[PDB]
């Protein structure tokens, strides 16, 4: 009556390592395994499976994968130690708009020579927002300077978010939920298994998520606990909406030496017009996408509820305004066009840019971004919203973010991983 | 026809002709030692199985005709609920609980004829 | 006699006579992850290798015969040239491009006696 | 009873009824490497033990009766003696000289068989 | 009729990671397998293989493998940095031959002590290769300060080519080729198995191959392509023809300390009489081997063709020159007295010294070589040559190298990996 079957199709929820794959760069390089170029993906009939999003460790493996190949790729470049200085700074008054009168400064100071016993008197500019006025009025120091040592990337590895497909491990399969309509938990129909999940970029934003998948159908609101104002809201966009952002200012790069093989990139004097960099988002494109954001929020809070849009509470730069990295720059713009209205040419977005960088949410290592020659166009997609709800007849929503995990929750929501257990009984009718 | 747990949506009498898809699929330093992790172990399990079927007689095999009889308190059903019915998904929760017992048994039926082949030779 | 692979040279019926000598042989970080990478690897080739043999039925024998017809189209010759004439090398070449089908056909005839077992008990 | 090595000061038929339970227990970077060796260490050992028992002819067996006659030079001694009052380290000790020579015949008699299996079919 | 066999005597040409076995070190020390006493090798017989020595990569597994340990040998070696100074130099004139007028330069510099609050004045002994004069006519720096970070080697760690031999992983074989007159592509017979090559000595030259093995018959050409000038040549000897270099200067060192628990080697002044480094080669041998490399050359250029030896052409001095290393220092010899003829005592090598070595094509890891006291008197075996053709009646052979991978690729020439692949299938008479 005992049968031992072999090969049984069964499966249980797992956590184990998956490995990335792929088709100068910080994260993946020559150290991924290249993908299938014929992926297979299998539809299995009748099978119902239980997901839930916010409980994916797919999330936490992805979080830590990206910040350990981030530090790898500093590990080898440049140490600033030595331009931790007094600087000696006046303000940038040439041909400068009013937009950013005082957000240049003209800095000189001491810097090291490649001979020990020499020095050199050398100067660059810097953004207001890198540097403390000390004590004398001209006197400033760098801001990371009473916090953490600051090394400067290597300018030959770009930034740029080239996509990472994660792979299983033999004897674990991913399980896809291909039920459009979900809402990130409980059971879902229309599951597939693939090798790997697609390709995901690891752009790293704020507020805005940028460049992801798109919706199937319609606006989704996602969220832990939509009842629990603590918690975010994840909404995943239909539509793209097209965001144009820009530093109008032709920079030129200046190469110090500070040390027998080592150089410092500097900001020389801006070429022509000194104005503020911006982004662009089309009016009648946002009005229509906040239109159908509303929509859906309203089938949780009530269709005859006041929603309300507002910018975002004080606190850190980091976290108040829309952080992104284009171009090999980082910028830090102001949304507070864009969530500014009661229910529902042009929307321009300010922005401010650092060269002193403190990544995901660390402190101890900085990074200084070289300066990028010439000048910077970006055209991207948004593609949905990190929302908080704060809160009785009506709620008020607005920009949220700063937490990475976030912004990759919203690609891997879909995947689920479950390890393989092939060895089953049953009765039968036979005997040995 | 489907590759890879096609099946898992199937009955168990549909499923099970399909245990060589599944049987087949079993198979900077820092990221050196993660891929050679998930691979020690990827042979590490599938090993284990194999040993385990090796001690109950079953060893080369994907179908196994064992000689320890079924208690109906593992499952009281007949085999037309559990092999026209039942996924293998379903069956594997409903018998969770003995699956210990069943491995002990099988274990001890193959020590006792391993042992009777011998004095017959 | 000669050992490893000293029968490369020999025709194949002189040959596979010294099955066991070649299967015997089948068994600062960075170079840790090197060498163990290359142990990994020959464990790796190893099982898949066995894991075909199983689910073919040929578990345990280095001479297995099978349930399959030759079809002429993949060689037509006889067993004299094939044995006597030809090594394993020259074998190889001609029938390369028959090996995934006579894979195939292995896997299937097992199945189906696999099953046959199952309704004779 | 007792567990891993319960049965080790017994006598070589008392023991030998625990073959089951000594089989299941053969299965920063820096650790990461050790661990890794001693882990694929474990593997390669267990693979080489149950290729030897494959190339004998004894592959998913724990008892294994063959085809090869004792020869009375390698221990003069009945079988009262070696199963009722010997352990099996003490036997191991007694008969090491001669462990590589009755794997040379093990071999062989497996080879013969092998081949005139064939012969039958 | 289908029959499945296990253990089959069949293998593919494959690409797999060697180990490395052998019976302080740069190279290979712990890190590395002990040899088997008693190696086997097995001649297989009727078997034609095929090979190509210039496709052959276990080249670059070598050329990887050398250039990676070099490296890991020099990791935890002091760092020079505070030698980038300047220098106040003058010559070396004290029992100065005139051979070397001019080649030492007696340079004193402000050096840091092991205490941060003080410095110290020494002076040492450089090459005048190993120096640049800037501006103030006695101002030196070494060369190395405007290119990259120069570290010491370890003195206690020795250059010697201690050999390493090969070995293939289980499921993997290397076949040797044992045809005399085996010109490095195309099949041949006489093929062995064996399980690891012979000791390779990993010895470091340019132009004359140093140290090596000897052909069996004759001496032998050796080319991709003998008609593409483009290409090298390798000329491996059936005799050695014996070379003996010296550094004939009584040197002794100090010890300078540059910081707590670091100390650099300098030289001090030098005992008696100073004078140059030179390499003497038999004239008789010589020009009996060059014979042979000329009767061997006419096989493909015509025997009533005009040969023509001349020296290297010009460029950086890596190149143009012999460059070895011997007694733990670094000669550049001048080999315009070999390759100096129509067709075809002692000859007499002058030869450069150099502390500041820039190993193999690199650029940004120098490595400062400690000095070594006494006398250096080496004794070594020429086995083969680098040519390169320069080009019709006539030929000119000129010296070539600088591509490590050259000198790997003339020991390795005999040596293939290949897979096993045990499976196969035969028709056969029987059933199951
Ligand atoms: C969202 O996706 C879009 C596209 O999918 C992406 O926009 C792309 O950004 C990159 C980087 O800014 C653009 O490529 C650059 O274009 C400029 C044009 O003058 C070139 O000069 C750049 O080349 C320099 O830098 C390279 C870095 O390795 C060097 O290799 C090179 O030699 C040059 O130095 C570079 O080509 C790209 O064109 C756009 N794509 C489009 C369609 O505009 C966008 O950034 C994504 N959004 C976010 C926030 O990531
Ligand atoms: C070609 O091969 C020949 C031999 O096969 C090789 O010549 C050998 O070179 C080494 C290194 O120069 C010689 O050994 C040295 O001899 C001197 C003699 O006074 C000793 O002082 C040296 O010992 C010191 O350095 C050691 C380094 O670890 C210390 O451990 C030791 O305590 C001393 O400090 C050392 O013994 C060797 O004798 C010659 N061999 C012969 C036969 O002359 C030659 O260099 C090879 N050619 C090339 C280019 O590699
Ligand atoms: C920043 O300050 C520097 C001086 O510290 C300015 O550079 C000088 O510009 C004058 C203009 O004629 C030149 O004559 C000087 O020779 C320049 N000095 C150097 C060191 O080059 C610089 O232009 C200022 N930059 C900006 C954007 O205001
Ligand atoms: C983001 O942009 C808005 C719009 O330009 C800035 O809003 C101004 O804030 C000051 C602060 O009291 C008000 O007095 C102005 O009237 C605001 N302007 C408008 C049009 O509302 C806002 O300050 C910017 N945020 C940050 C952090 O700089
Ligand atoms: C913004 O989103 C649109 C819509 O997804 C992207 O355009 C699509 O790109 C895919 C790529 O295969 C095409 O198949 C679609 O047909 C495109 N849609 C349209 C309407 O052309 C667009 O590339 C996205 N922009 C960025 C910067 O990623
Ligand atoms: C480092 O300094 C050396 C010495 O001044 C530079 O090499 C010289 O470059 C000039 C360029 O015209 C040549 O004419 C000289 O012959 C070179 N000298 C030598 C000794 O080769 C070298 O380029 C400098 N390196 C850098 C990165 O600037
Ligand atoms: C290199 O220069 C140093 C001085 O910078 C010479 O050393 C001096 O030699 C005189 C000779 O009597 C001594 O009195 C001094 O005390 C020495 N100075 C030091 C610091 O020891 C040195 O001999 C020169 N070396 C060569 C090879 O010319
Ligand atoms: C290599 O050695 C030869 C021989 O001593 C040097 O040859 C001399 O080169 C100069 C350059 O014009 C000639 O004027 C001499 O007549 C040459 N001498 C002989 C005997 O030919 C050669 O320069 C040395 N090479 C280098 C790079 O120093
Ligand atoms: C130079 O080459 C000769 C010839 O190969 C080497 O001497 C031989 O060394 C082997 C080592 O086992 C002996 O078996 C040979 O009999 C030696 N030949 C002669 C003629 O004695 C010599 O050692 C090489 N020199 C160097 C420095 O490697
Ligand atoms: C402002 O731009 C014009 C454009 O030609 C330039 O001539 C002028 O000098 C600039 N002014 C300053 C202060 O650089
Ligand atoms: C720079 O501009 C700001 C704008 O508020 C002003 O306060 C500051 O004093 C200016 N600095 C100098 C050096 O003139
Ligand atoms: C550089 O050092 C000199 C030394 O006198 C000092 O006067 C000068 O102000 C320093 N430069 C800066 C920008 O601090
Ligand atoms: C998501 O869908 C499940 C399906 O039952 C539902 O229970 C859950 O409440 C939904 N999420 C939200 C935020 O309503
Ligand atoms: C959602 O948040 C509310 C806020 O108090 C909490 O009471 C409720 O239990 C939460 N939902 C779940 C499923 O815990
Ligand atoms: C962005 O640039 C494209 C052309 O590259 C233009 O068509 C589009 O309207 C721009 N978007 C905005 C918001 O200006
Ligand atoms: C949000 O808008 C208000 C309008 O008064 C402004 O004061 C506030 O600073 C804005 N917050 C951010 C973070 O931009
Ligand atoms: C927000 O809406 C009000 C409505 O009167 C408008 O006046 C204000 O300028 C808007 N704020 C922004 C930042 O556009
Ligand atoms: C920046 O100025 C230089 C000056 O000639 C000009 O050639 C270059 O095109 C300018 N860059 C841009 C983006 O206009
Ligand atoms: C069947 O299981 C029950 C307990 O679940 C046990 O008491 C009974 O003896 C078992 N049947 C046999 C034949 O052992
Ligand atoms: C046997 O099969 C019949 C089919 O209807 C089912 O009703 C019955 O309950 C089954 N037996 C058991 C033990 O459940
Ligand atoms: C033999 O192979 C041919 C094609 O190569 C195929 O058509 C034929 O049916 C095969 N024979 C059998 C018995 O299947
Ligand atoms: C059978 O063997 C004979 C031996 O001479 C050979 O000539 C003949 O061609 C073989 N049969 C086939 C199918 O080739
Ligand atoms: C038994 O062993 C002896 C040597 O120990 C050997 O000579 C004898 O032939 C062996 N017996 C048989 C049957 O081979
Ligand atoms: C056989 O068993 C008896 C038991 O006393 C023992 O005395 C005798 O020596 C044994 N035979 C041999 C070969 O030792
Ligand atoms: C040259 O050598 C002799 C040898 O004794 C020595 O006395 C003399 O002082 C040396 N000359 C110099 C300048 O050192
Ligand atoms: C050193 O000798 C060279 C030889 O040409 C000469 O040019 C140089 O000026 C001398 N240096 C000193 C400091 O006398
Ligand atoms: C060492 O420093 C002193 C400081 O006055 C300077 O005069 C001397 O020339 C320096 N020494 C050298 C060799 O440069
Ligand atoms: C090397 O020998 C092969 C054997 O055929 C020949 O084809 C090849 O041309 C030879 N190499 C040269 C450079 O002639
Ligand atoms: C050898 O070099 C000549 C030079 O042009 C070229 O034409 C010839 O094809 C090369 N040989 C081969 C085999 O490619
Ligand atoms: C090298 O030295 C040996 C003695 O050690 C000597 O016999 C030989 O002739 C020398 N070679 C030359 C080229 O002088
Ligand atoms: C080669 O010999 C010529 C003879 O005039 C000489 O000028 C040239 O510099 C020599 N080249 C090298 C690299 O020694
Ligand atoms: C090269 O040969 C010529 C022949 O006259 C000779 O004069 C010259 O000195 C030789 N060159 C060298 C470097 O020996
Ligand atoms: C170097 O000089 C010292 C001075 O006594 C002497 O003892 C030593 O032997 C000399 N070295 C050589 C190689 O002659």
């Amino acid at each position: 009556w005992v049968t031992v079957y072999y090969g049984v199709p069964v499966w249980k929820d797992a956590e184990t390592t998956l490995f990335c794959a792929s088709d100068h760069n910080v994260w993946a390089t020559h150290a991924c395994v290249p993908t299938d170029p014929n992926p297979q993906e299998i539809h299995l009939e009748n099978v119902t499976e239980e997901f839930n999003m916010w409980k994916n460790n797919m999330v936490e493996q992805m979080h830590t994968d990206i910040i350990s190949l981030w530090d790898q790729s500093l590990k080898p470049c440049v140490k600033l130690t030595p331009l931790c200085v007094t600087l000696q700074c006046t303000n940038v008054t040439n041909n400068i708009t009013d937009d950013m009168r005082g957000e240049l400064k003209n800095c000189s100071f001491n810097m090291t020579t490649e001979l020990r016993d020499k020095k050199q008197k050398v100067y660059s500019l810097f953004y207001r927002l890198d540097v403390v006025q000390i004590n004398s009025n001209k006197e400033y120091r760098l801001i990371n300077c009473n916090t953490s040592a600051i090394t400067q990337a290597c300018p030959k590895v770009s930034f740029e978010p080239i996509p990472i497909h994660y792979c299983a491990p033999a004897g674990f399969a991913i399980l896809k939920c291909k039920d459009k309509k979900f809402n990130g938990t409980g059971p879902c129909p229309s599951v597939s298994t693939v090798q790997c999940t697609h390709g995901i970029k690891p752009v790293v934003s704020t507020q805005l998520l940028l460049n992801g998948s798109l919706a199937e159908e319609e606006v989704m609101i996602r969220s832990e606990n939509i009842t629990n104002n603590a918690k975010n809201i994840l909404v995943q966009f239909n539509t793209p909406v097209q965001i144009n952002c820009t530093r109008p200012n032709n920079n030129t790069r200046k190469s110090i030496r500070i040390g027998p093989g080592q150089a410092f990139y500097a900001t020389g004097d801006i070429i022509g017009d000194i104005r503020q960099a911006h982004c662009n988002v089309s009016k009648a494109t946002w009005n229509e996408t906040l239109g159908k954001v509303v929509k859906q929020l309203r089938k949780h809070f009530g269709n005859n509820t006041i929603i309300r849009f507002a910018n975002s509470s004080g606190g850190d730069l980091e976290v108040t305004t829309h952080s992104f990295n284009c171009g090999g720059e980082f910028f830090y713009c102001n949304t507070s066009g864009l969530f500014n209205s009661t229910w529902i040419d042009s929307i321009t977005l300010p922005c401010r840019i650092k060269q002193i960088i403190n990544m995901w949410q660390r402190i101890g290592q900085a990074m200084y971004a070289p300066p990028i020659q010439g000048v910077i166009r970006c055209v991207s997609n948004i593609t949905g919203l990190i929302l908080t709800r704060d809160g009785s007849t009506t709620e008020t929503f607005r920009p949220g973010g700063g937490d990475m995990r976030d912004n990759w929750r919203s690609e891997l929501y879909k995947y689920k991983v479950v390890k393989i257990e092939p060895l089953g009984v049953a009765p039968t009718r036979c005997k040995r | 026809f489907l590759g890879f747990l096609g099946a898992a949506g199937s009955t168990m009498g549909a499923a099970s002709m399909t245990l060589t898809v599944q049987a087949r699929n079993l198979l900077l330093t820092v990221w050196g030692i993660k891929q050679l992790q998930a691979r020690v172990l990827a042979v590490e399990r599938y090993l284990r199985d194999q040993q385990l079927l090796g001690i109950w007689g079953c060893s080369g095999k994907l179908i196994c005709c064992t000689n320890v009889p079924w208690n109906s308190s593992w499952s009281n059903r007949n085999l037309s609920e559990i092999w026209d019915n039942m996924t293998w998904l379903q069956w594997d929760k409903e018998i969770s609980n003995y699956t210990q017992i069943i491995y002990g048994l099988l274990e001890e039926s193959q020590n006792q004829q391993e042992k009777n082949e011998q004095d017959l030779l």
